[PDB]
């Protein structure tokens, strides 16, 4: 009874943009910090950007300045807003809630070509 | 955040007191402690299947 | 001064790291290396509970060993007879992002929560014949991860943030507050005799706390990632750790100190669980990988799988009077096996 939707993926050259969403499908985002991470081919998965419940973000270095994590509690959706993006940032990006213990999505695969 | 840093040292300060029995001490009554139970632990030994309350 | 006291915490740190080293005398593979490896385990599916419709994220042994419970995030909170498979209750919940579930010893309660960071407590046997949320302990500001009962009034709480809590279940108000950790509280163990608890958190460590003084006695440090699970050993003078770092640990009450470290080199996915068997011999551990390994405790080898879930194993629970480890997962069933 329970839905962690993530949209915004695709195709892009290197230096553009894409915004992924994390759509909640109750109002979990207004009282838990949620986390963005994300998984290349054969590596970790890492954290990316975090938002605590306050709204206080915080970004992994080499995303730093290029990838603003935002928040709309009123339609419980989350926005990472990825800009000047590099071959390294190729992935699969994952919404989390509760960490290991908790919520996922199904994971958005982002693909950037030079 | 000074509230919390010496909230730390103070829960250092604690733990630097504690008497730390030697590592062979506990290895040998952690073995001990199962040796002595483990022939009669289920999931080590086996349970006969008339005695498996998880029957078919 | 954030100098003068960084720089002190710095040195009490070097002192806890060379009086432990003056104590770690022995590895624990020399002092078993007279004891034999146990046979291969080889356990198998007795029951497949049948009935969840989504992911399970929990499950916990009633102390009869014989009705368990289970929360999914399909809203549901399962008390299950595992003996027949038949459903004893299948309790509609309110807030489906559910994270935990506690079997109260009595047998009389279970307790549950997640993402709507409440403790709730459901009442069993009523006069007439429904399942009622008696309490909601409502007063963490992040998730609930986990939770125990110590008897009916009482219940310990951890949670997401970074705040454990032992709550008045009549009065519903937290008579106790834990605090030291400083990340997200994943899990916790209650001690055999319940007058001490281990947390385990996302700061990597894992705490030992008295119940009655509310204050953390001993910290424990190695793990490189999140520790997700916890687990007491029956004889209340360790415990072990699962995490995303990959390996599960043991840990020394009396040594202040890892004791072992279970890991194969090419498993690196996160662990979720872990619990031992009755008699400690074993310490069973679910993966990410969709298995669970089954570990001599003594001898750090993989003794034996229980492989049989098409998705990662979420939960595990060994009975009391051990015939039966119980394995719950993100396919949706639960497996119980011996």
């Amino acid at each position: 009874q329970v839905q962690l939707v993530e949209s915004g993926g695709g195709l892009v050259q290197a230096g553009g943009s894409l915004r992924l969403s994390c759509a909640a499908s109750g109002s979990i985002f207004s009282i838990n910090a949620m986390g963005w991470y994300r998984q290349a081919p054969g590596k970790q998965r890492e954290l990316v950007a975090a938002i605590t419940r306050g709204g206080r973000t915080n970004y992994a270095d080499s995303v730093k300045g290029r990838f603003t994590l935002s928040r709309d509690n009123a339609k419980n959706t989350v926005y990472l807003q990825m800009n000047s993006l590099k071959p390294e940032d190729t992935a699969v990006y994952y919404c989390n809630v509760g960490r290991s213990r908790g919520y996922w999505g199904q994971g958005t695969q982002v693909t950037v070509s030079s | 955040e000074k509230d919390k840093l010496k909230m730390e040292v103070d829960q250092l300060k604690k733990e630097v007191t504690l008497e730390r029995m030697l590592v062979s001490k506990c290895c040998e009554e952690f073995r001990d402690y199962v040796e002595e139970r483990s022939g009669e632990d289920p999931l080590v030994k086996g349970i006969p299947e008339d005695k498996n309350p998880f029957k078919e | 001064e954030l100098d003068q006291l960084r720089q002190e915490a710095e040195q009490l740190k070097n002192q806890i790291r060379d009086a432990r080293k003056a104590c770690a005398d022995a590895t624990l593979s020399q002092i078993t290396n007279n004891i034999d490896p146990v046979g291969r385990i080889q356990m198998r599916t007795r029951r497949t509970l049948r009935g969840h419709l989504a992911k399970i994220y929990a499950m916990h042994w009633g102390t009869d060993s014989r009705l368990l419970l289970s929360a999914s995030q399909d809203g549901k909170l399962i008390i299950w007879d595992s003996y027949t498979t038949n459903k004893v209750h299948a309790i509609p919940l309110r807030s489906s992002w559910v994270m935990t579930c506690a079997y109260a010893p009595s047998g009389n309660y279970v307790a549950c929560g997640g993402l709507d960071n409440i403790c709730s407590i459901y009442n069993l046997k009523t006069r007439e014949g429904n399942v009622r949320v008696s309490r909601e302990l409502a007063g963490h500001t992040g998730y609930l991860s986990c939770c125990r009962f110590l008897d009916d009034n009482q219940i310990v709480t951890s949670s997401g943030d970074t705040t454990c809590a032992l709550w008045d279940i009549e009065t519903g108000q937290q008579t106790t507050t834990f605090t030291g950790h400083t990340g997200d509280v994943m899990s916790l163990s209650l001690a055999p005799d319940t007058r001490l608890f281990v947390s385990g958190a996302c700061d990597a460590s894992a705490k030992l706390w008295d119940v009655r003084e509310g204050m953390c006695r001993q910290t424990f440090t190695g793990h490189e990632s999140d520790i997700n699970a916890i687990c007491f050993f029956p004889n209340g003078n360790a415990f072990a750790t699962g995490s995303d770092d990959a390996t599960c640990r043991l840990f020394d009450l009396r040594a202040d100190q890892e004791l072992m470290t279970y890991s194969h080199d090419n498993i690196i996915c996160g662990i979720t669980s872990v619990s031992f068997s009755k008699s400690g011999r074993l310490l069973l551990a679910g993966y990410d990988d969709f298995n669970c390994n089954v570990w001599d405790a003594l001898k750090a080898d993989r003794a034996g799988v229980l492989a049989g879930h098409d998705n990662r194993v979420s939960c595990l629970g060994v009975t009391d009077d051990g015939m039966a480890v119980a394995t719950g997962s993100w396919d949706s069933f639960l497996k119980i096996w011996n």
